[PDB]
């Protein structure tokens, strides 16, 4: 609604009750510049660029957090209870760069409308349990204030099937979602 | 299925211009919904939805919130804008460019040749395709632009082309990380 | 490369 | 890109334990903004952004409009559902079944063309029930009151689709060996 | 959220001003019932069975449609003219049933998350346009308010005849193309 | 019989 | 050589722009005379020669005739072209283009034979091309020839004479091809 | 006469008095698309996408074959007997592709204006009458009310061989040879 | 589906 | 009959394709000579006429006001054009179409258009369904003045048989072109 | 000379001697969109949808004529004092509607051609001068630097009621009378 | 925002 030629996210907060979960990063025109390790009171840049030139005090993310616990105790008893309603999220998976069937690459799982920010992405080649080489981003957030989240794996691109597994309450089975070198 | 109760906060600047056109909008979510909010333009907090008012009146009474709200389009969005002048602003990457075709290389037979144009940043791109030199204006199918996540960007582009002799086909990319044009070719 | 800030939140009355 | 000003107002209704439990709720959108609307479990208009108090209150001081639509629960919805009964949920559309490939393993059972939505597909090899590697998509909607799923599955043995459907009185199977 | 056995939409009014165009329909879990041609007084029902026992007083429709006129006026004062925010549809083509080379099949472009409603959904094969064996939907409504759109191609697949679906839409820089072939 | 819809309301416009 | 007696019914449809602009005509025909029809434009039986009116005046006295008649342009004419729309119209085959000389020497006048031979629907383009410059003279092309089979054939031939490195191409365009044929014959 | 982009002729229905014969056959745009053997009850379609996909019911044609006999019998009795003219065929052998010694072939012999429609189209192979690999289209109306019959013959081409085209028709003296060979 | 065709008028005779 | 004297200035603004391609003219008018223009595609005061030799070259002389002027394609042109844009370029007066004539001998048949704006707009005659190519009389388009536009096309005809006349309208405030009919008799 | 899909006049000065009478307006493609009473420091919009979302600030009006005044003492000092030419204007008048007995209408008159800009613009209604229902434009700009104003009157179509329009210039000896009954 | 337009200028006299 707003235009604008950048946008900026000062404060991407997030705080839910199931578990002691929160969120405290920054965006800038739709991608991740940090997230505060809310348990480790730890700055984490997403850029090596960004590590050495910026510089941001975790301590103002635990401060925001908090807040964001006792608002939550507060609209909790406006709305009497009301809980949050489950998305069903959609999952899309692709590479980072062409396959040449020996280069190296990175599979690249983008799991769109997640609501809420609970769920579990898991790689799998050929029905085994794929467990490094994997990381992911954290909860970016979208324009209807749901979220989307991004895996990634590191792999050897081999005449071996791959597959992304998300888990969220929003669906009723585990969703796979396939990809394989033409 | 476990319940669930979500709290979200999202101060966010607008830019425009640089830092001349600035406007600062901070939204207060409960679950999905935003319940409260402060626009700059407006000046005050605002009400969104019924859970607002007992929050949005509480807000604009106390003095020291709205004077350190509005002050906020200084201190965060003016503030960051001149360190992401310097970082983010300025972050080039060049554009890796191949093409490959998808069928197998066939005699006559009709194929379509991909241009991936991977690995880049900022967003702003253009890619054209040319036959002989030729600019193909029509039949050239282009993916939209898509986000990898990782301050990187990626679109393909495809042609469908029909394979036959001497056929010199050549990919031009340009970006703004690039002084010259990356031309790609590929021969039947 | 100062001191970097953000968001800051508005406390909600709660008992 | 010449700007648009859209309204919008949806009459829906939810149906629970057939026309028992039934609940109207009456949205007026602009744009994509919902800013007034109608719930039967409510009784009363309600307004749901700034944009609707002064449209909310108006229209519950009259009357005539908030009678003629909370009568509207049994004159609009549970009138039109006596005709699905007869029409719409009377609809049956056998499926169309077809096995096909897209040393590993991807078998695309596609079971296309299909109404209602109500399906069960189970993979067998010989007969032992694939409870694990099936990779299935969510109900695809054609738009022409048809549906279509495709369900895939990742030495000699016999694979079989099955295909279960309120329009069939008997299970479709369908087999496949390699060569 | 509403859980329900049945979803039914009794009453999908739209109306726009860039037209001016509006659309009257009634939808039964996400599928089209009818939509009410407006410019012939004219109730198209979209299934042969809803043809023979169902019936619908045309008239209900302009009468509820130029309410919305109506309030189109408010809302757009009451707002101080906030026009719509063009999103970016996403296109998606498949066929209608699998694939046999030579045996009459139909192509289907589905354009999800439409807004405003205003789009083309043109259909090309192998490079040309077609004109014959091409038909669409209307407006379906959506969850969010959003509008999603389904345009139909009846082909015949051959060895050598490759399919695109072209979307152009205000939230689009370009005219998007979607691909289809038999592999 | 014959199938009908819902009834749209009039706002206070002018 | 026995006598014979010839008649004929042909119920044809003329549709233009698809199923907008539709026209139907029936022609009842003895022998070769045509000697009633039936127009939709029209919209009666009309007699074309002294043999009709006593068939075509009897044929608009029954209502129930002329009406069933009347009908025809959407049971008949606009119900099949709905099934042509699925398989007829759209079959596509596209032509193999084939080049051969009709004696083969070099500063010897010749003539190059650019053979399409198994091509549908009607709509092609032939066009030579020596040394890519389009010879617009001494091309000798024959007529569509209809195979009969649903398929067609077309014989374009080149008047000259061959040299060293003349290299003539033959470019062929049809429906079924997104992009032009091109086969090239080197001397 | 008549402009049109397609034109169909859904109901080709021939009835003759020698002695006697019929054909009933659909056209579109100058092409067989069947034919009702009226001897045994059966459509036979000239295209092996026509004979899965489609169907016609071959009641029809004998019903309305039955009508030209009868309608046969009157203009008979008001034209005073007015016998048929016996045309001159013009005939045309040729090949569906191009002829490389060896490669399998399909000659074709095309016999323009053909009236009545009664004619022996019989092929010769160095003298020799040929029986196999021969097979013909019905006749195939012209818009002067004539016809034009078009027979094939699967070939091996050869340096021997001398192909040709025996056509046996009233309007002949004699039977009519046309003459082809590999060049 | 089922095809249709050119249905013959028939003439008075005898 | 008292001597007048009369002094105008126009600051005038051209706009072509949005506001990609705009032009600013500042005239300068004695009477009804123009003497001196600021052009923003030449970019400095031209004197036009005798009369302004001695202002355009004062204007010229000073930079600021040089300067000021030069400003005004970004500060009056385009920065009104955005206003414009949520205004005026959004008007849209949708046309009230009347059929009314001005027996076997020949009449005229008037098609009155009126109330639209904006001004782009076709009209078009149709006998049954044969487009009129004569006898179209139309009239330029008559600017009312108070933001709406009117235009009538007569028609001469004789009204035999039994011909539906009607005239087709198109104009940009509509969604499908305006009908009118009028029958014979 | 000089096409454009859109021309606007933001600064439409004017002062003259006589009065001493000035006007500052501001159109877009030919019409009016507001004038600047001098006298009262009021912008005076000329439509109900620029009164809603438009502000202009009547000072830079005040300003800017207020130059003209000391521009003007100059020119008439440099051209020797060389005075305006009194125009011919040309008088037409016309109705906004089609013309329907008992359904109000509104006659228009244009003055067309003006210089200098003074005139009298007065209706007549058989004779008597009309003062209700009266209003009119103000100066409109032409390109050839002089001016056109349009009278509005509306009124009743009656059988027995012929209505005039009276201008008064000095270009004219007699005052010009336009004549307008319903035919 | 505020409209305005058209600024004059002054001669010298
Ligand atoms: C903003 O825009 C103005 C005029 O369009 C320009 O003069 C200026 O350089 C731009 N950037 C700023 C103010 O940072
Ligand atoms: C596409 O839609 C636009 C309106 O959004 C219309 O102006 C244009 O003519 C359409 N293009 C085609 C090829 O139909
Ligand atoms: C216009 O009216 C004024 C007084 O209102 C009068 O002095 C003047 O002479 C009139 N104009 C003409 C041309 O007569």
């Amino acid at each position: 609604d707003i235009v604008a030629d950048h946008v900026a996210s000062y404060g991407v907060n997030l705080y839910q009750s199931y578990g002691p979960s929160g969120q405290y990063s920054h965006e800038f025109d739709g991608d991740e510049e940090f997230y505060v390790d809310l348990e480790r009171k730890e700055t984490v840049w997403q850029l090596p660029l960004f590590r050495r030139f910026r510089r941001f005090d975790p301590q103002f993310a635990l401060t925001n957090i908090a807040v964001l616990k006792h608002n939550l105790n507060c609209v909790i008893k406006r709305s009497n209870s009301t809980a949050a309603t489950n998305e069903v999220p959609e999952v899309t998976v692709f590479s980072k760069s062409p396959v040449t069937l020996g280069q190296p690459n990175t599979l690249i799982c983008l799991v769109d409308n997640i609501f809420p920010p609970v769920v579990n992405i898991t790689w799998l080649s050929n029905g085994h349990s794929v467990t490094e080489g994997v990381s992911e981003t954290s909860f970016l957030s979208k324009s209807d204030h749901s979220f989307f989240k991004i895996s990634y794996l590191t792999f050897l691109p081999s005449a071996e099937i791959y597959d992304c597994k998300v888990e969220h309450w929003g669906l009723d089975e585990p969703l796979l979602k396939h990809w394989e070198p033409e | 299925s476990p319940e669930d109760f979500v709290y979200q906060f999202k101060g966010m600047c607008y830019f425009t211009n640089g830092t001349e056109r600035v406007r600062l909008v901070t939204r207060y979510i409960y679950n999905r919904e935003e319940y409260a909010r402060f626009d700059s333009d407006v000046g005050v907090y605002r009400a969104v939805t019924p859970l607002g008012p007992p929050a949005a009146e509480y807000w604009n009474s106390q003095k020291e919130v709205l004077e350190r709200t509005r002050a906020e389009l200084d201190t965060v969005c003016r503030h960051n804008y001149q360190l992401e002048l310097r970082t983010t602003l300025q972050r080039r990457v060049e554009p890796t460019v191949t093409i490959s075709p998808s069928r197998t290389e066939a005699l006559n037979h009709h194929n379509l040749l991909v241009c991936s144009v991977t690995d880049f940043y900022p967003a702003q791109i253009k890619v054209r395709w040319f036959r002989n030199d030729q600019e193909e204006t029509t039949g050239v199918v282009s993916t939209p632009l898509i986000r990898n996540g990782d301050w990187t960007f990626q679109i393909l582009v495809m042609l469908e082309m029909t394979p036959q002799r001497g056929d010199v086909y050549t990919c031009h990319v340009e970006h703004p990380s690039l002084q010259n044009p990356i031309i790609v070719e590929w021969r039947a | 490369g100062q001191v970097e800030l953000g968001g800051g939140n508005a406390v909600e009355v709660c008992k």
